């Protein structure tokens, strides 16, 4: 899972 | 409830295309069609600027200036040339970023970036700003080494002043992701809590918020389970997520790991949760990841686990499909079933490469 | 004229900073019907352009203006809005005879010129000619040789600016003329004259006669500056113009120095006609001088005349009328005037460089 | 008497 | 090596900032004597030429050293030699494989190419290949190719340079292999090899036929593959180098791959002598993984020889090899340890961008 | 007792020249020649800067960098190649100043001035530094309105910071006396008044010395005989102004304006004294000037007052012997020999003549 | 294995 | 005379 930014 | 700008500006540019072939029915309608929207767009003065800029021109080639004028090369030309050459390509950028063409957009942003040096007195975030949006894209597309690159060389910049700790809070917040992307958990963990302390002092909550549901990804891939659910906690307390699409990520994550541990209990409650935000926000790419929970978790169908991950790899989230198959694998490898289970790796593996093919054209 | 449309442009200018939109669109109306003659400058035109690109910014179709001083294109118009406006102020006092604020403001401009994207070297010429001309004015002649003499080596590059490349041979002759070296003077003219001949200029040609003329009077050549006073004289635009004044009076103040007092007064007559119908003062007292000289003498009229040449400045004039009159006087045995007339030519020798403007 | 130009 | 000097020349600019005169003449010596040999390479000279300058202000023939720093020499000195220290910094720190770095010094001496007076666009085509190579060594293969494809359109206006632009064609090929856009890859060979060809230039020539041996290797085209290898170990000068080492391994893994056990254990011992003729563990525990699979096979011994080549971090490899005994063991009927090997091969893709260096 | 800077200079140049010319006798002569002077020389940064680069360039023609060398042009050419041509320029036109070939040294000064603009990091009182030179070059030649406008040119960068209150107020000192020569007595007045409250607050006494001996002249000028001698005694007050060539100005103004007044009594002490440093200083210009106080006031002769004002012209003196031969001119009207006021009138006005010519080649 | 250059 | 500086 990618990370948010 | 504002149109996005970046389609705007693919608007403006096609009037300026309309311009040089003098063509005066597409440009009117061109006109006509941009400043309808322009007020409606999410602000921007750089819109209002290449506006502007292409009115003038626009009078220029058709209006005559009201039928007297002289021919179009004079002292001013070559400033103005060089303004909307740079704008042209900026917002080629912006669009080709928006419909999520990493590659084209870093090609628009390098030229429009070269084109910056040679507009007198720009200042120094001007560059910052370049530097990220070509960081952040290059880390869509996985080009974690370079995209760490770019944006510490805005951070770097942001970094020397007051008035944009909010910006080089920004910055960290995509150095860190790339480190948990890269693998390179431990220094991840050092950062992100970094980036936590400054965000704190600060009391910005959008980092705050993003910083806590990145922990929570890091010790989630780290292993630490519980820990990991800590953290997706800490980041939903935030109030603004629950509205924000990007809380999809964390009601998910929440369902992922809750499952992931015996607690199918709870793990319902966010599943039912984000099924909801799925269609609230209208996110095909979270209904399909929830459904994969559920066809895992709930009342398991194999077969139907492989057609939604077959639609997660038909839009090309690669890195997230070679995670979810990664951890099928390992689930039928708990269970006893290797046949799937190697099934499922082989199909992790096969992501991997595709990750590194980067699933669009290049020059 | 030309100099007052581009004050017009600055006090558009004006307007638009001080926010006061009213003003502003007068004076773009105006300078757009004083713009449509076609009447050459493009240069008037472009800041117009440049102003226009600013008055949108400022008041039309912008609903917020709150980010107007942080656009990208501040920058750069900035820029290009001030040279023009240093420009034409610079214009202007020129017009105006304020000599020392016009090299202030072409000099503010001149500096601009290494940033802007696409000038190319006629228009370093340009001040090298405007600010050159300034300084002489002034009597400055050295620095004035030397800002001409680098306006005419970069207008002798292309065959399109043989008329420019003249005209700065021109400002170069009369520097050297103005300093006494008379005889570099005639060689600089001469050469000059031939290649204004080959181009047929008939502007040019006129002057270098004249000026030709003015150079051999000084020498004491008085039959060939005759000559080429006539021959000035010939072209028929010079009669009409203004500077034909000089002309006149010249021919006017080199016959009564030779015997021919009946056709001097001719040329005296024509020149006084001239006076009235330019309101020019100066040339009225120039010629009274040259009438109480040598038709009827009044030593108190003559005082007078030169009394309202020192009023208006012209030191340069007054330094060699007076030390004319000195010469005649004590050719004629009288030693009490002409030495109070080289006294007055001393004063005036003085006064050249005082500089008359504030500085 | 200066120049004319 | 080239980098070695180029290291030298940066100590010497150490030893002079210290103040140390005498460590800094030895290695002035110690480079002229190395310099002598006309090794190409003007840089260094030119380089040395500006250290001897800032030498000789320091310590030799100044009684007064006090105004040195504020000498007007210094400004431009100053950047043209940090240029070339940032620059041979990075040379030597490619060399040692410490791509990070290498990249970090290569782009503090490309930001100073604007700076400098007579740089033309060869020297910037030089940042852009030695930056993209380094990039392409640590796998980041867009900002690669985008690099390189720069340096191959500068190089690409010039006759003078058609080999350099050749070099760069072959580093997008590889970049666009490593990528598994096979077929582009095969497309961007062929263009290249038939304008080595034309120029017969053998080095690249023999590298563009093992690199088509790799594409269709991977592709699948084994008999193919195998031309392509041995047309490339045709060339005599490939055998002699350590280049060489990959295609002898390449033909002893693509005929074993194929039914030809024999030729291939000839390829094989062929393998492990110029592994032992160029200390080169790599190539030997890459051969050992071949002989413990097809000849005595021993799966606790390929483990080994696949530990070895992880601790050396070469995991684009480690990946591949992995994946390959992986598919053999399935065939074989055996899913445990193929799933055990497709673990470890997974587990190297995940490793190949975590970095390695400090980043 | 040390050799002028200039001088050493103009052999740079000329060994800059044989090098070009690669003929290795003469270089290798002026460079023996130039390192025997080099330290005696007036310390100068720039020379020895200039020495070492011509010496390395040196090297590259004639040593060959002891046998082994590359051909000269390689990327430091470039940067090496400039810093020479200004050294050249500038030292060229610090030799024709020295020799008071005024205009010569103002085109020199100008290319070498645009030169700088192309050398990185150049700081601003380098630029300050050539707007003197040009401006005191002018004055030298009398085109004072030009001389004001570079001299201003210098004081305004000086001026922005505190550690050149030195160098701004050598500025005023040139910007005064423009004013007094162009003859706007009553603003050089109030300017040189401005200055002297500066150089006391900060205590310069060369400054505050030249300040009182130029408002000496500028009374003098208005006719204020008294004020002017007071204002002369106060500069000769300094003791440093004795011992200084220099010094020879006020000796003789203070001469010069005592004989004017009735006082025949002290003002033979000045002249004798004033012939004193004369020849001290071997000055043929004040002997001049001395001998014609004293053939003037002191046992008279019209005929040598005419001579030594005839090696004064020879001298190109023009302004100083205007304004002597007014003097004259308007004692023997005093005095009612008015054929030979008017003689001297009219030398007066030649001389004025000439300051206009400029008594030098133009290009 | 990487290709050769 | 011409000043000092
Ligand atoms: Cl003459
Ligand atoms: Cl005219
Ligand atoms: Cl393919
Ligand atoms: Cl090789
Ligand atoms: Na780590
Ligand atoms: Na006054």
């Amino acid at each position: 899972q990618k990370g948010m930014y | 409830k504002k149109v996005p700008s970046p389609y705007v500006g693919n608007l403006l540019n096609k009037w300026h295309d309309y311009i040089m072939q003098e063509k005066v029915h597409e440009s009117i309608e061109k006109r006509t069609e941009i400043k309808q929207l322009l007020s409606q767009a999410e602000d921007n003065k750089d819109l209002v600027d290449y506006f502007i800029l292409l009115d003038h021109r626009h009078s220029l080639c058709f209006d005559q200036e009201a039928s007297m004028g002289d021919v179009v090369n004079m002292l001013s030309k070559g400033s103005h040339d060089l303004l909307i050459n740079f704008y042209f390509e900026l917002f080629a950028g912006d669009y080709e970023f928006f419909k999520k063409n990493y590659v084209k957009a870093i090609s628009f942003y390098e030229k429009a970036e070269q084109k910056l040096s040679s507009i007198p007195n720009i200042e120094e975030t001007k560059f910052a700003e370049f530097h990220y949006k070509i960081g952040v894209a290059y880390y869509e597309i996985d080009q974690h080494l370079v995209s760490v690159n770019k944006v510490t060389k805005a951070r770097d910049i942001y970094k020397k002043s007051d008035m944009w700790n909010l910006e080089a809070i920004q910055c960290s917040l995509v150095v860190g992701i790339n480190l948990y992307d890269m693998g390179r958990l431990d220094d991840a963990d050092a950062y992100f809590r970094d980036a936590l302390t400054e965000a704190l002092d600060h009391g910005y909550d959008k980092p705050i918020t993003k910083i806590y549901h990145n922990l929570g990804l890091v010790h989630w891939q780290k292993g630490s389970l519980e820990l990991a659910l800590h953290y997706f906690r800490e980041a939903y307390s935030h109030e603004w997520l629950r509205d924000s699409p990007k809380g999809q990520q964390t009601v998910y994550m929440l369902s992922r790991v809750l499952y992931t541990m015996g607690q199918n209990e709870e793990a319902y409650h966010w599943y039912e949760l984000g099924i909801e935000m799925a269609r609230k926000f209208d996110d095909h790419e979270y209904k399909a990841k929830h459904d994969i929970l559920y066809h895992l978790y709930e009342q398991p169908s194999i077969d139907e686990v492989k057609q939604s991950l077959a639609f997660l790899e038909e839009r090309n989230l690669w890195p997230d499909v070679s995670k979810i198959a990664k951890g099928i694998s390992e689930l039928y490898e708990k269970k006893g079933d290797l046949v799937t289970s190697h099934e499922f790796l082989k199909r992790a593996f096969y992501a991997k490469e595709q990750i590194q093919r980067i699933t669009e054209a290049l020059g």
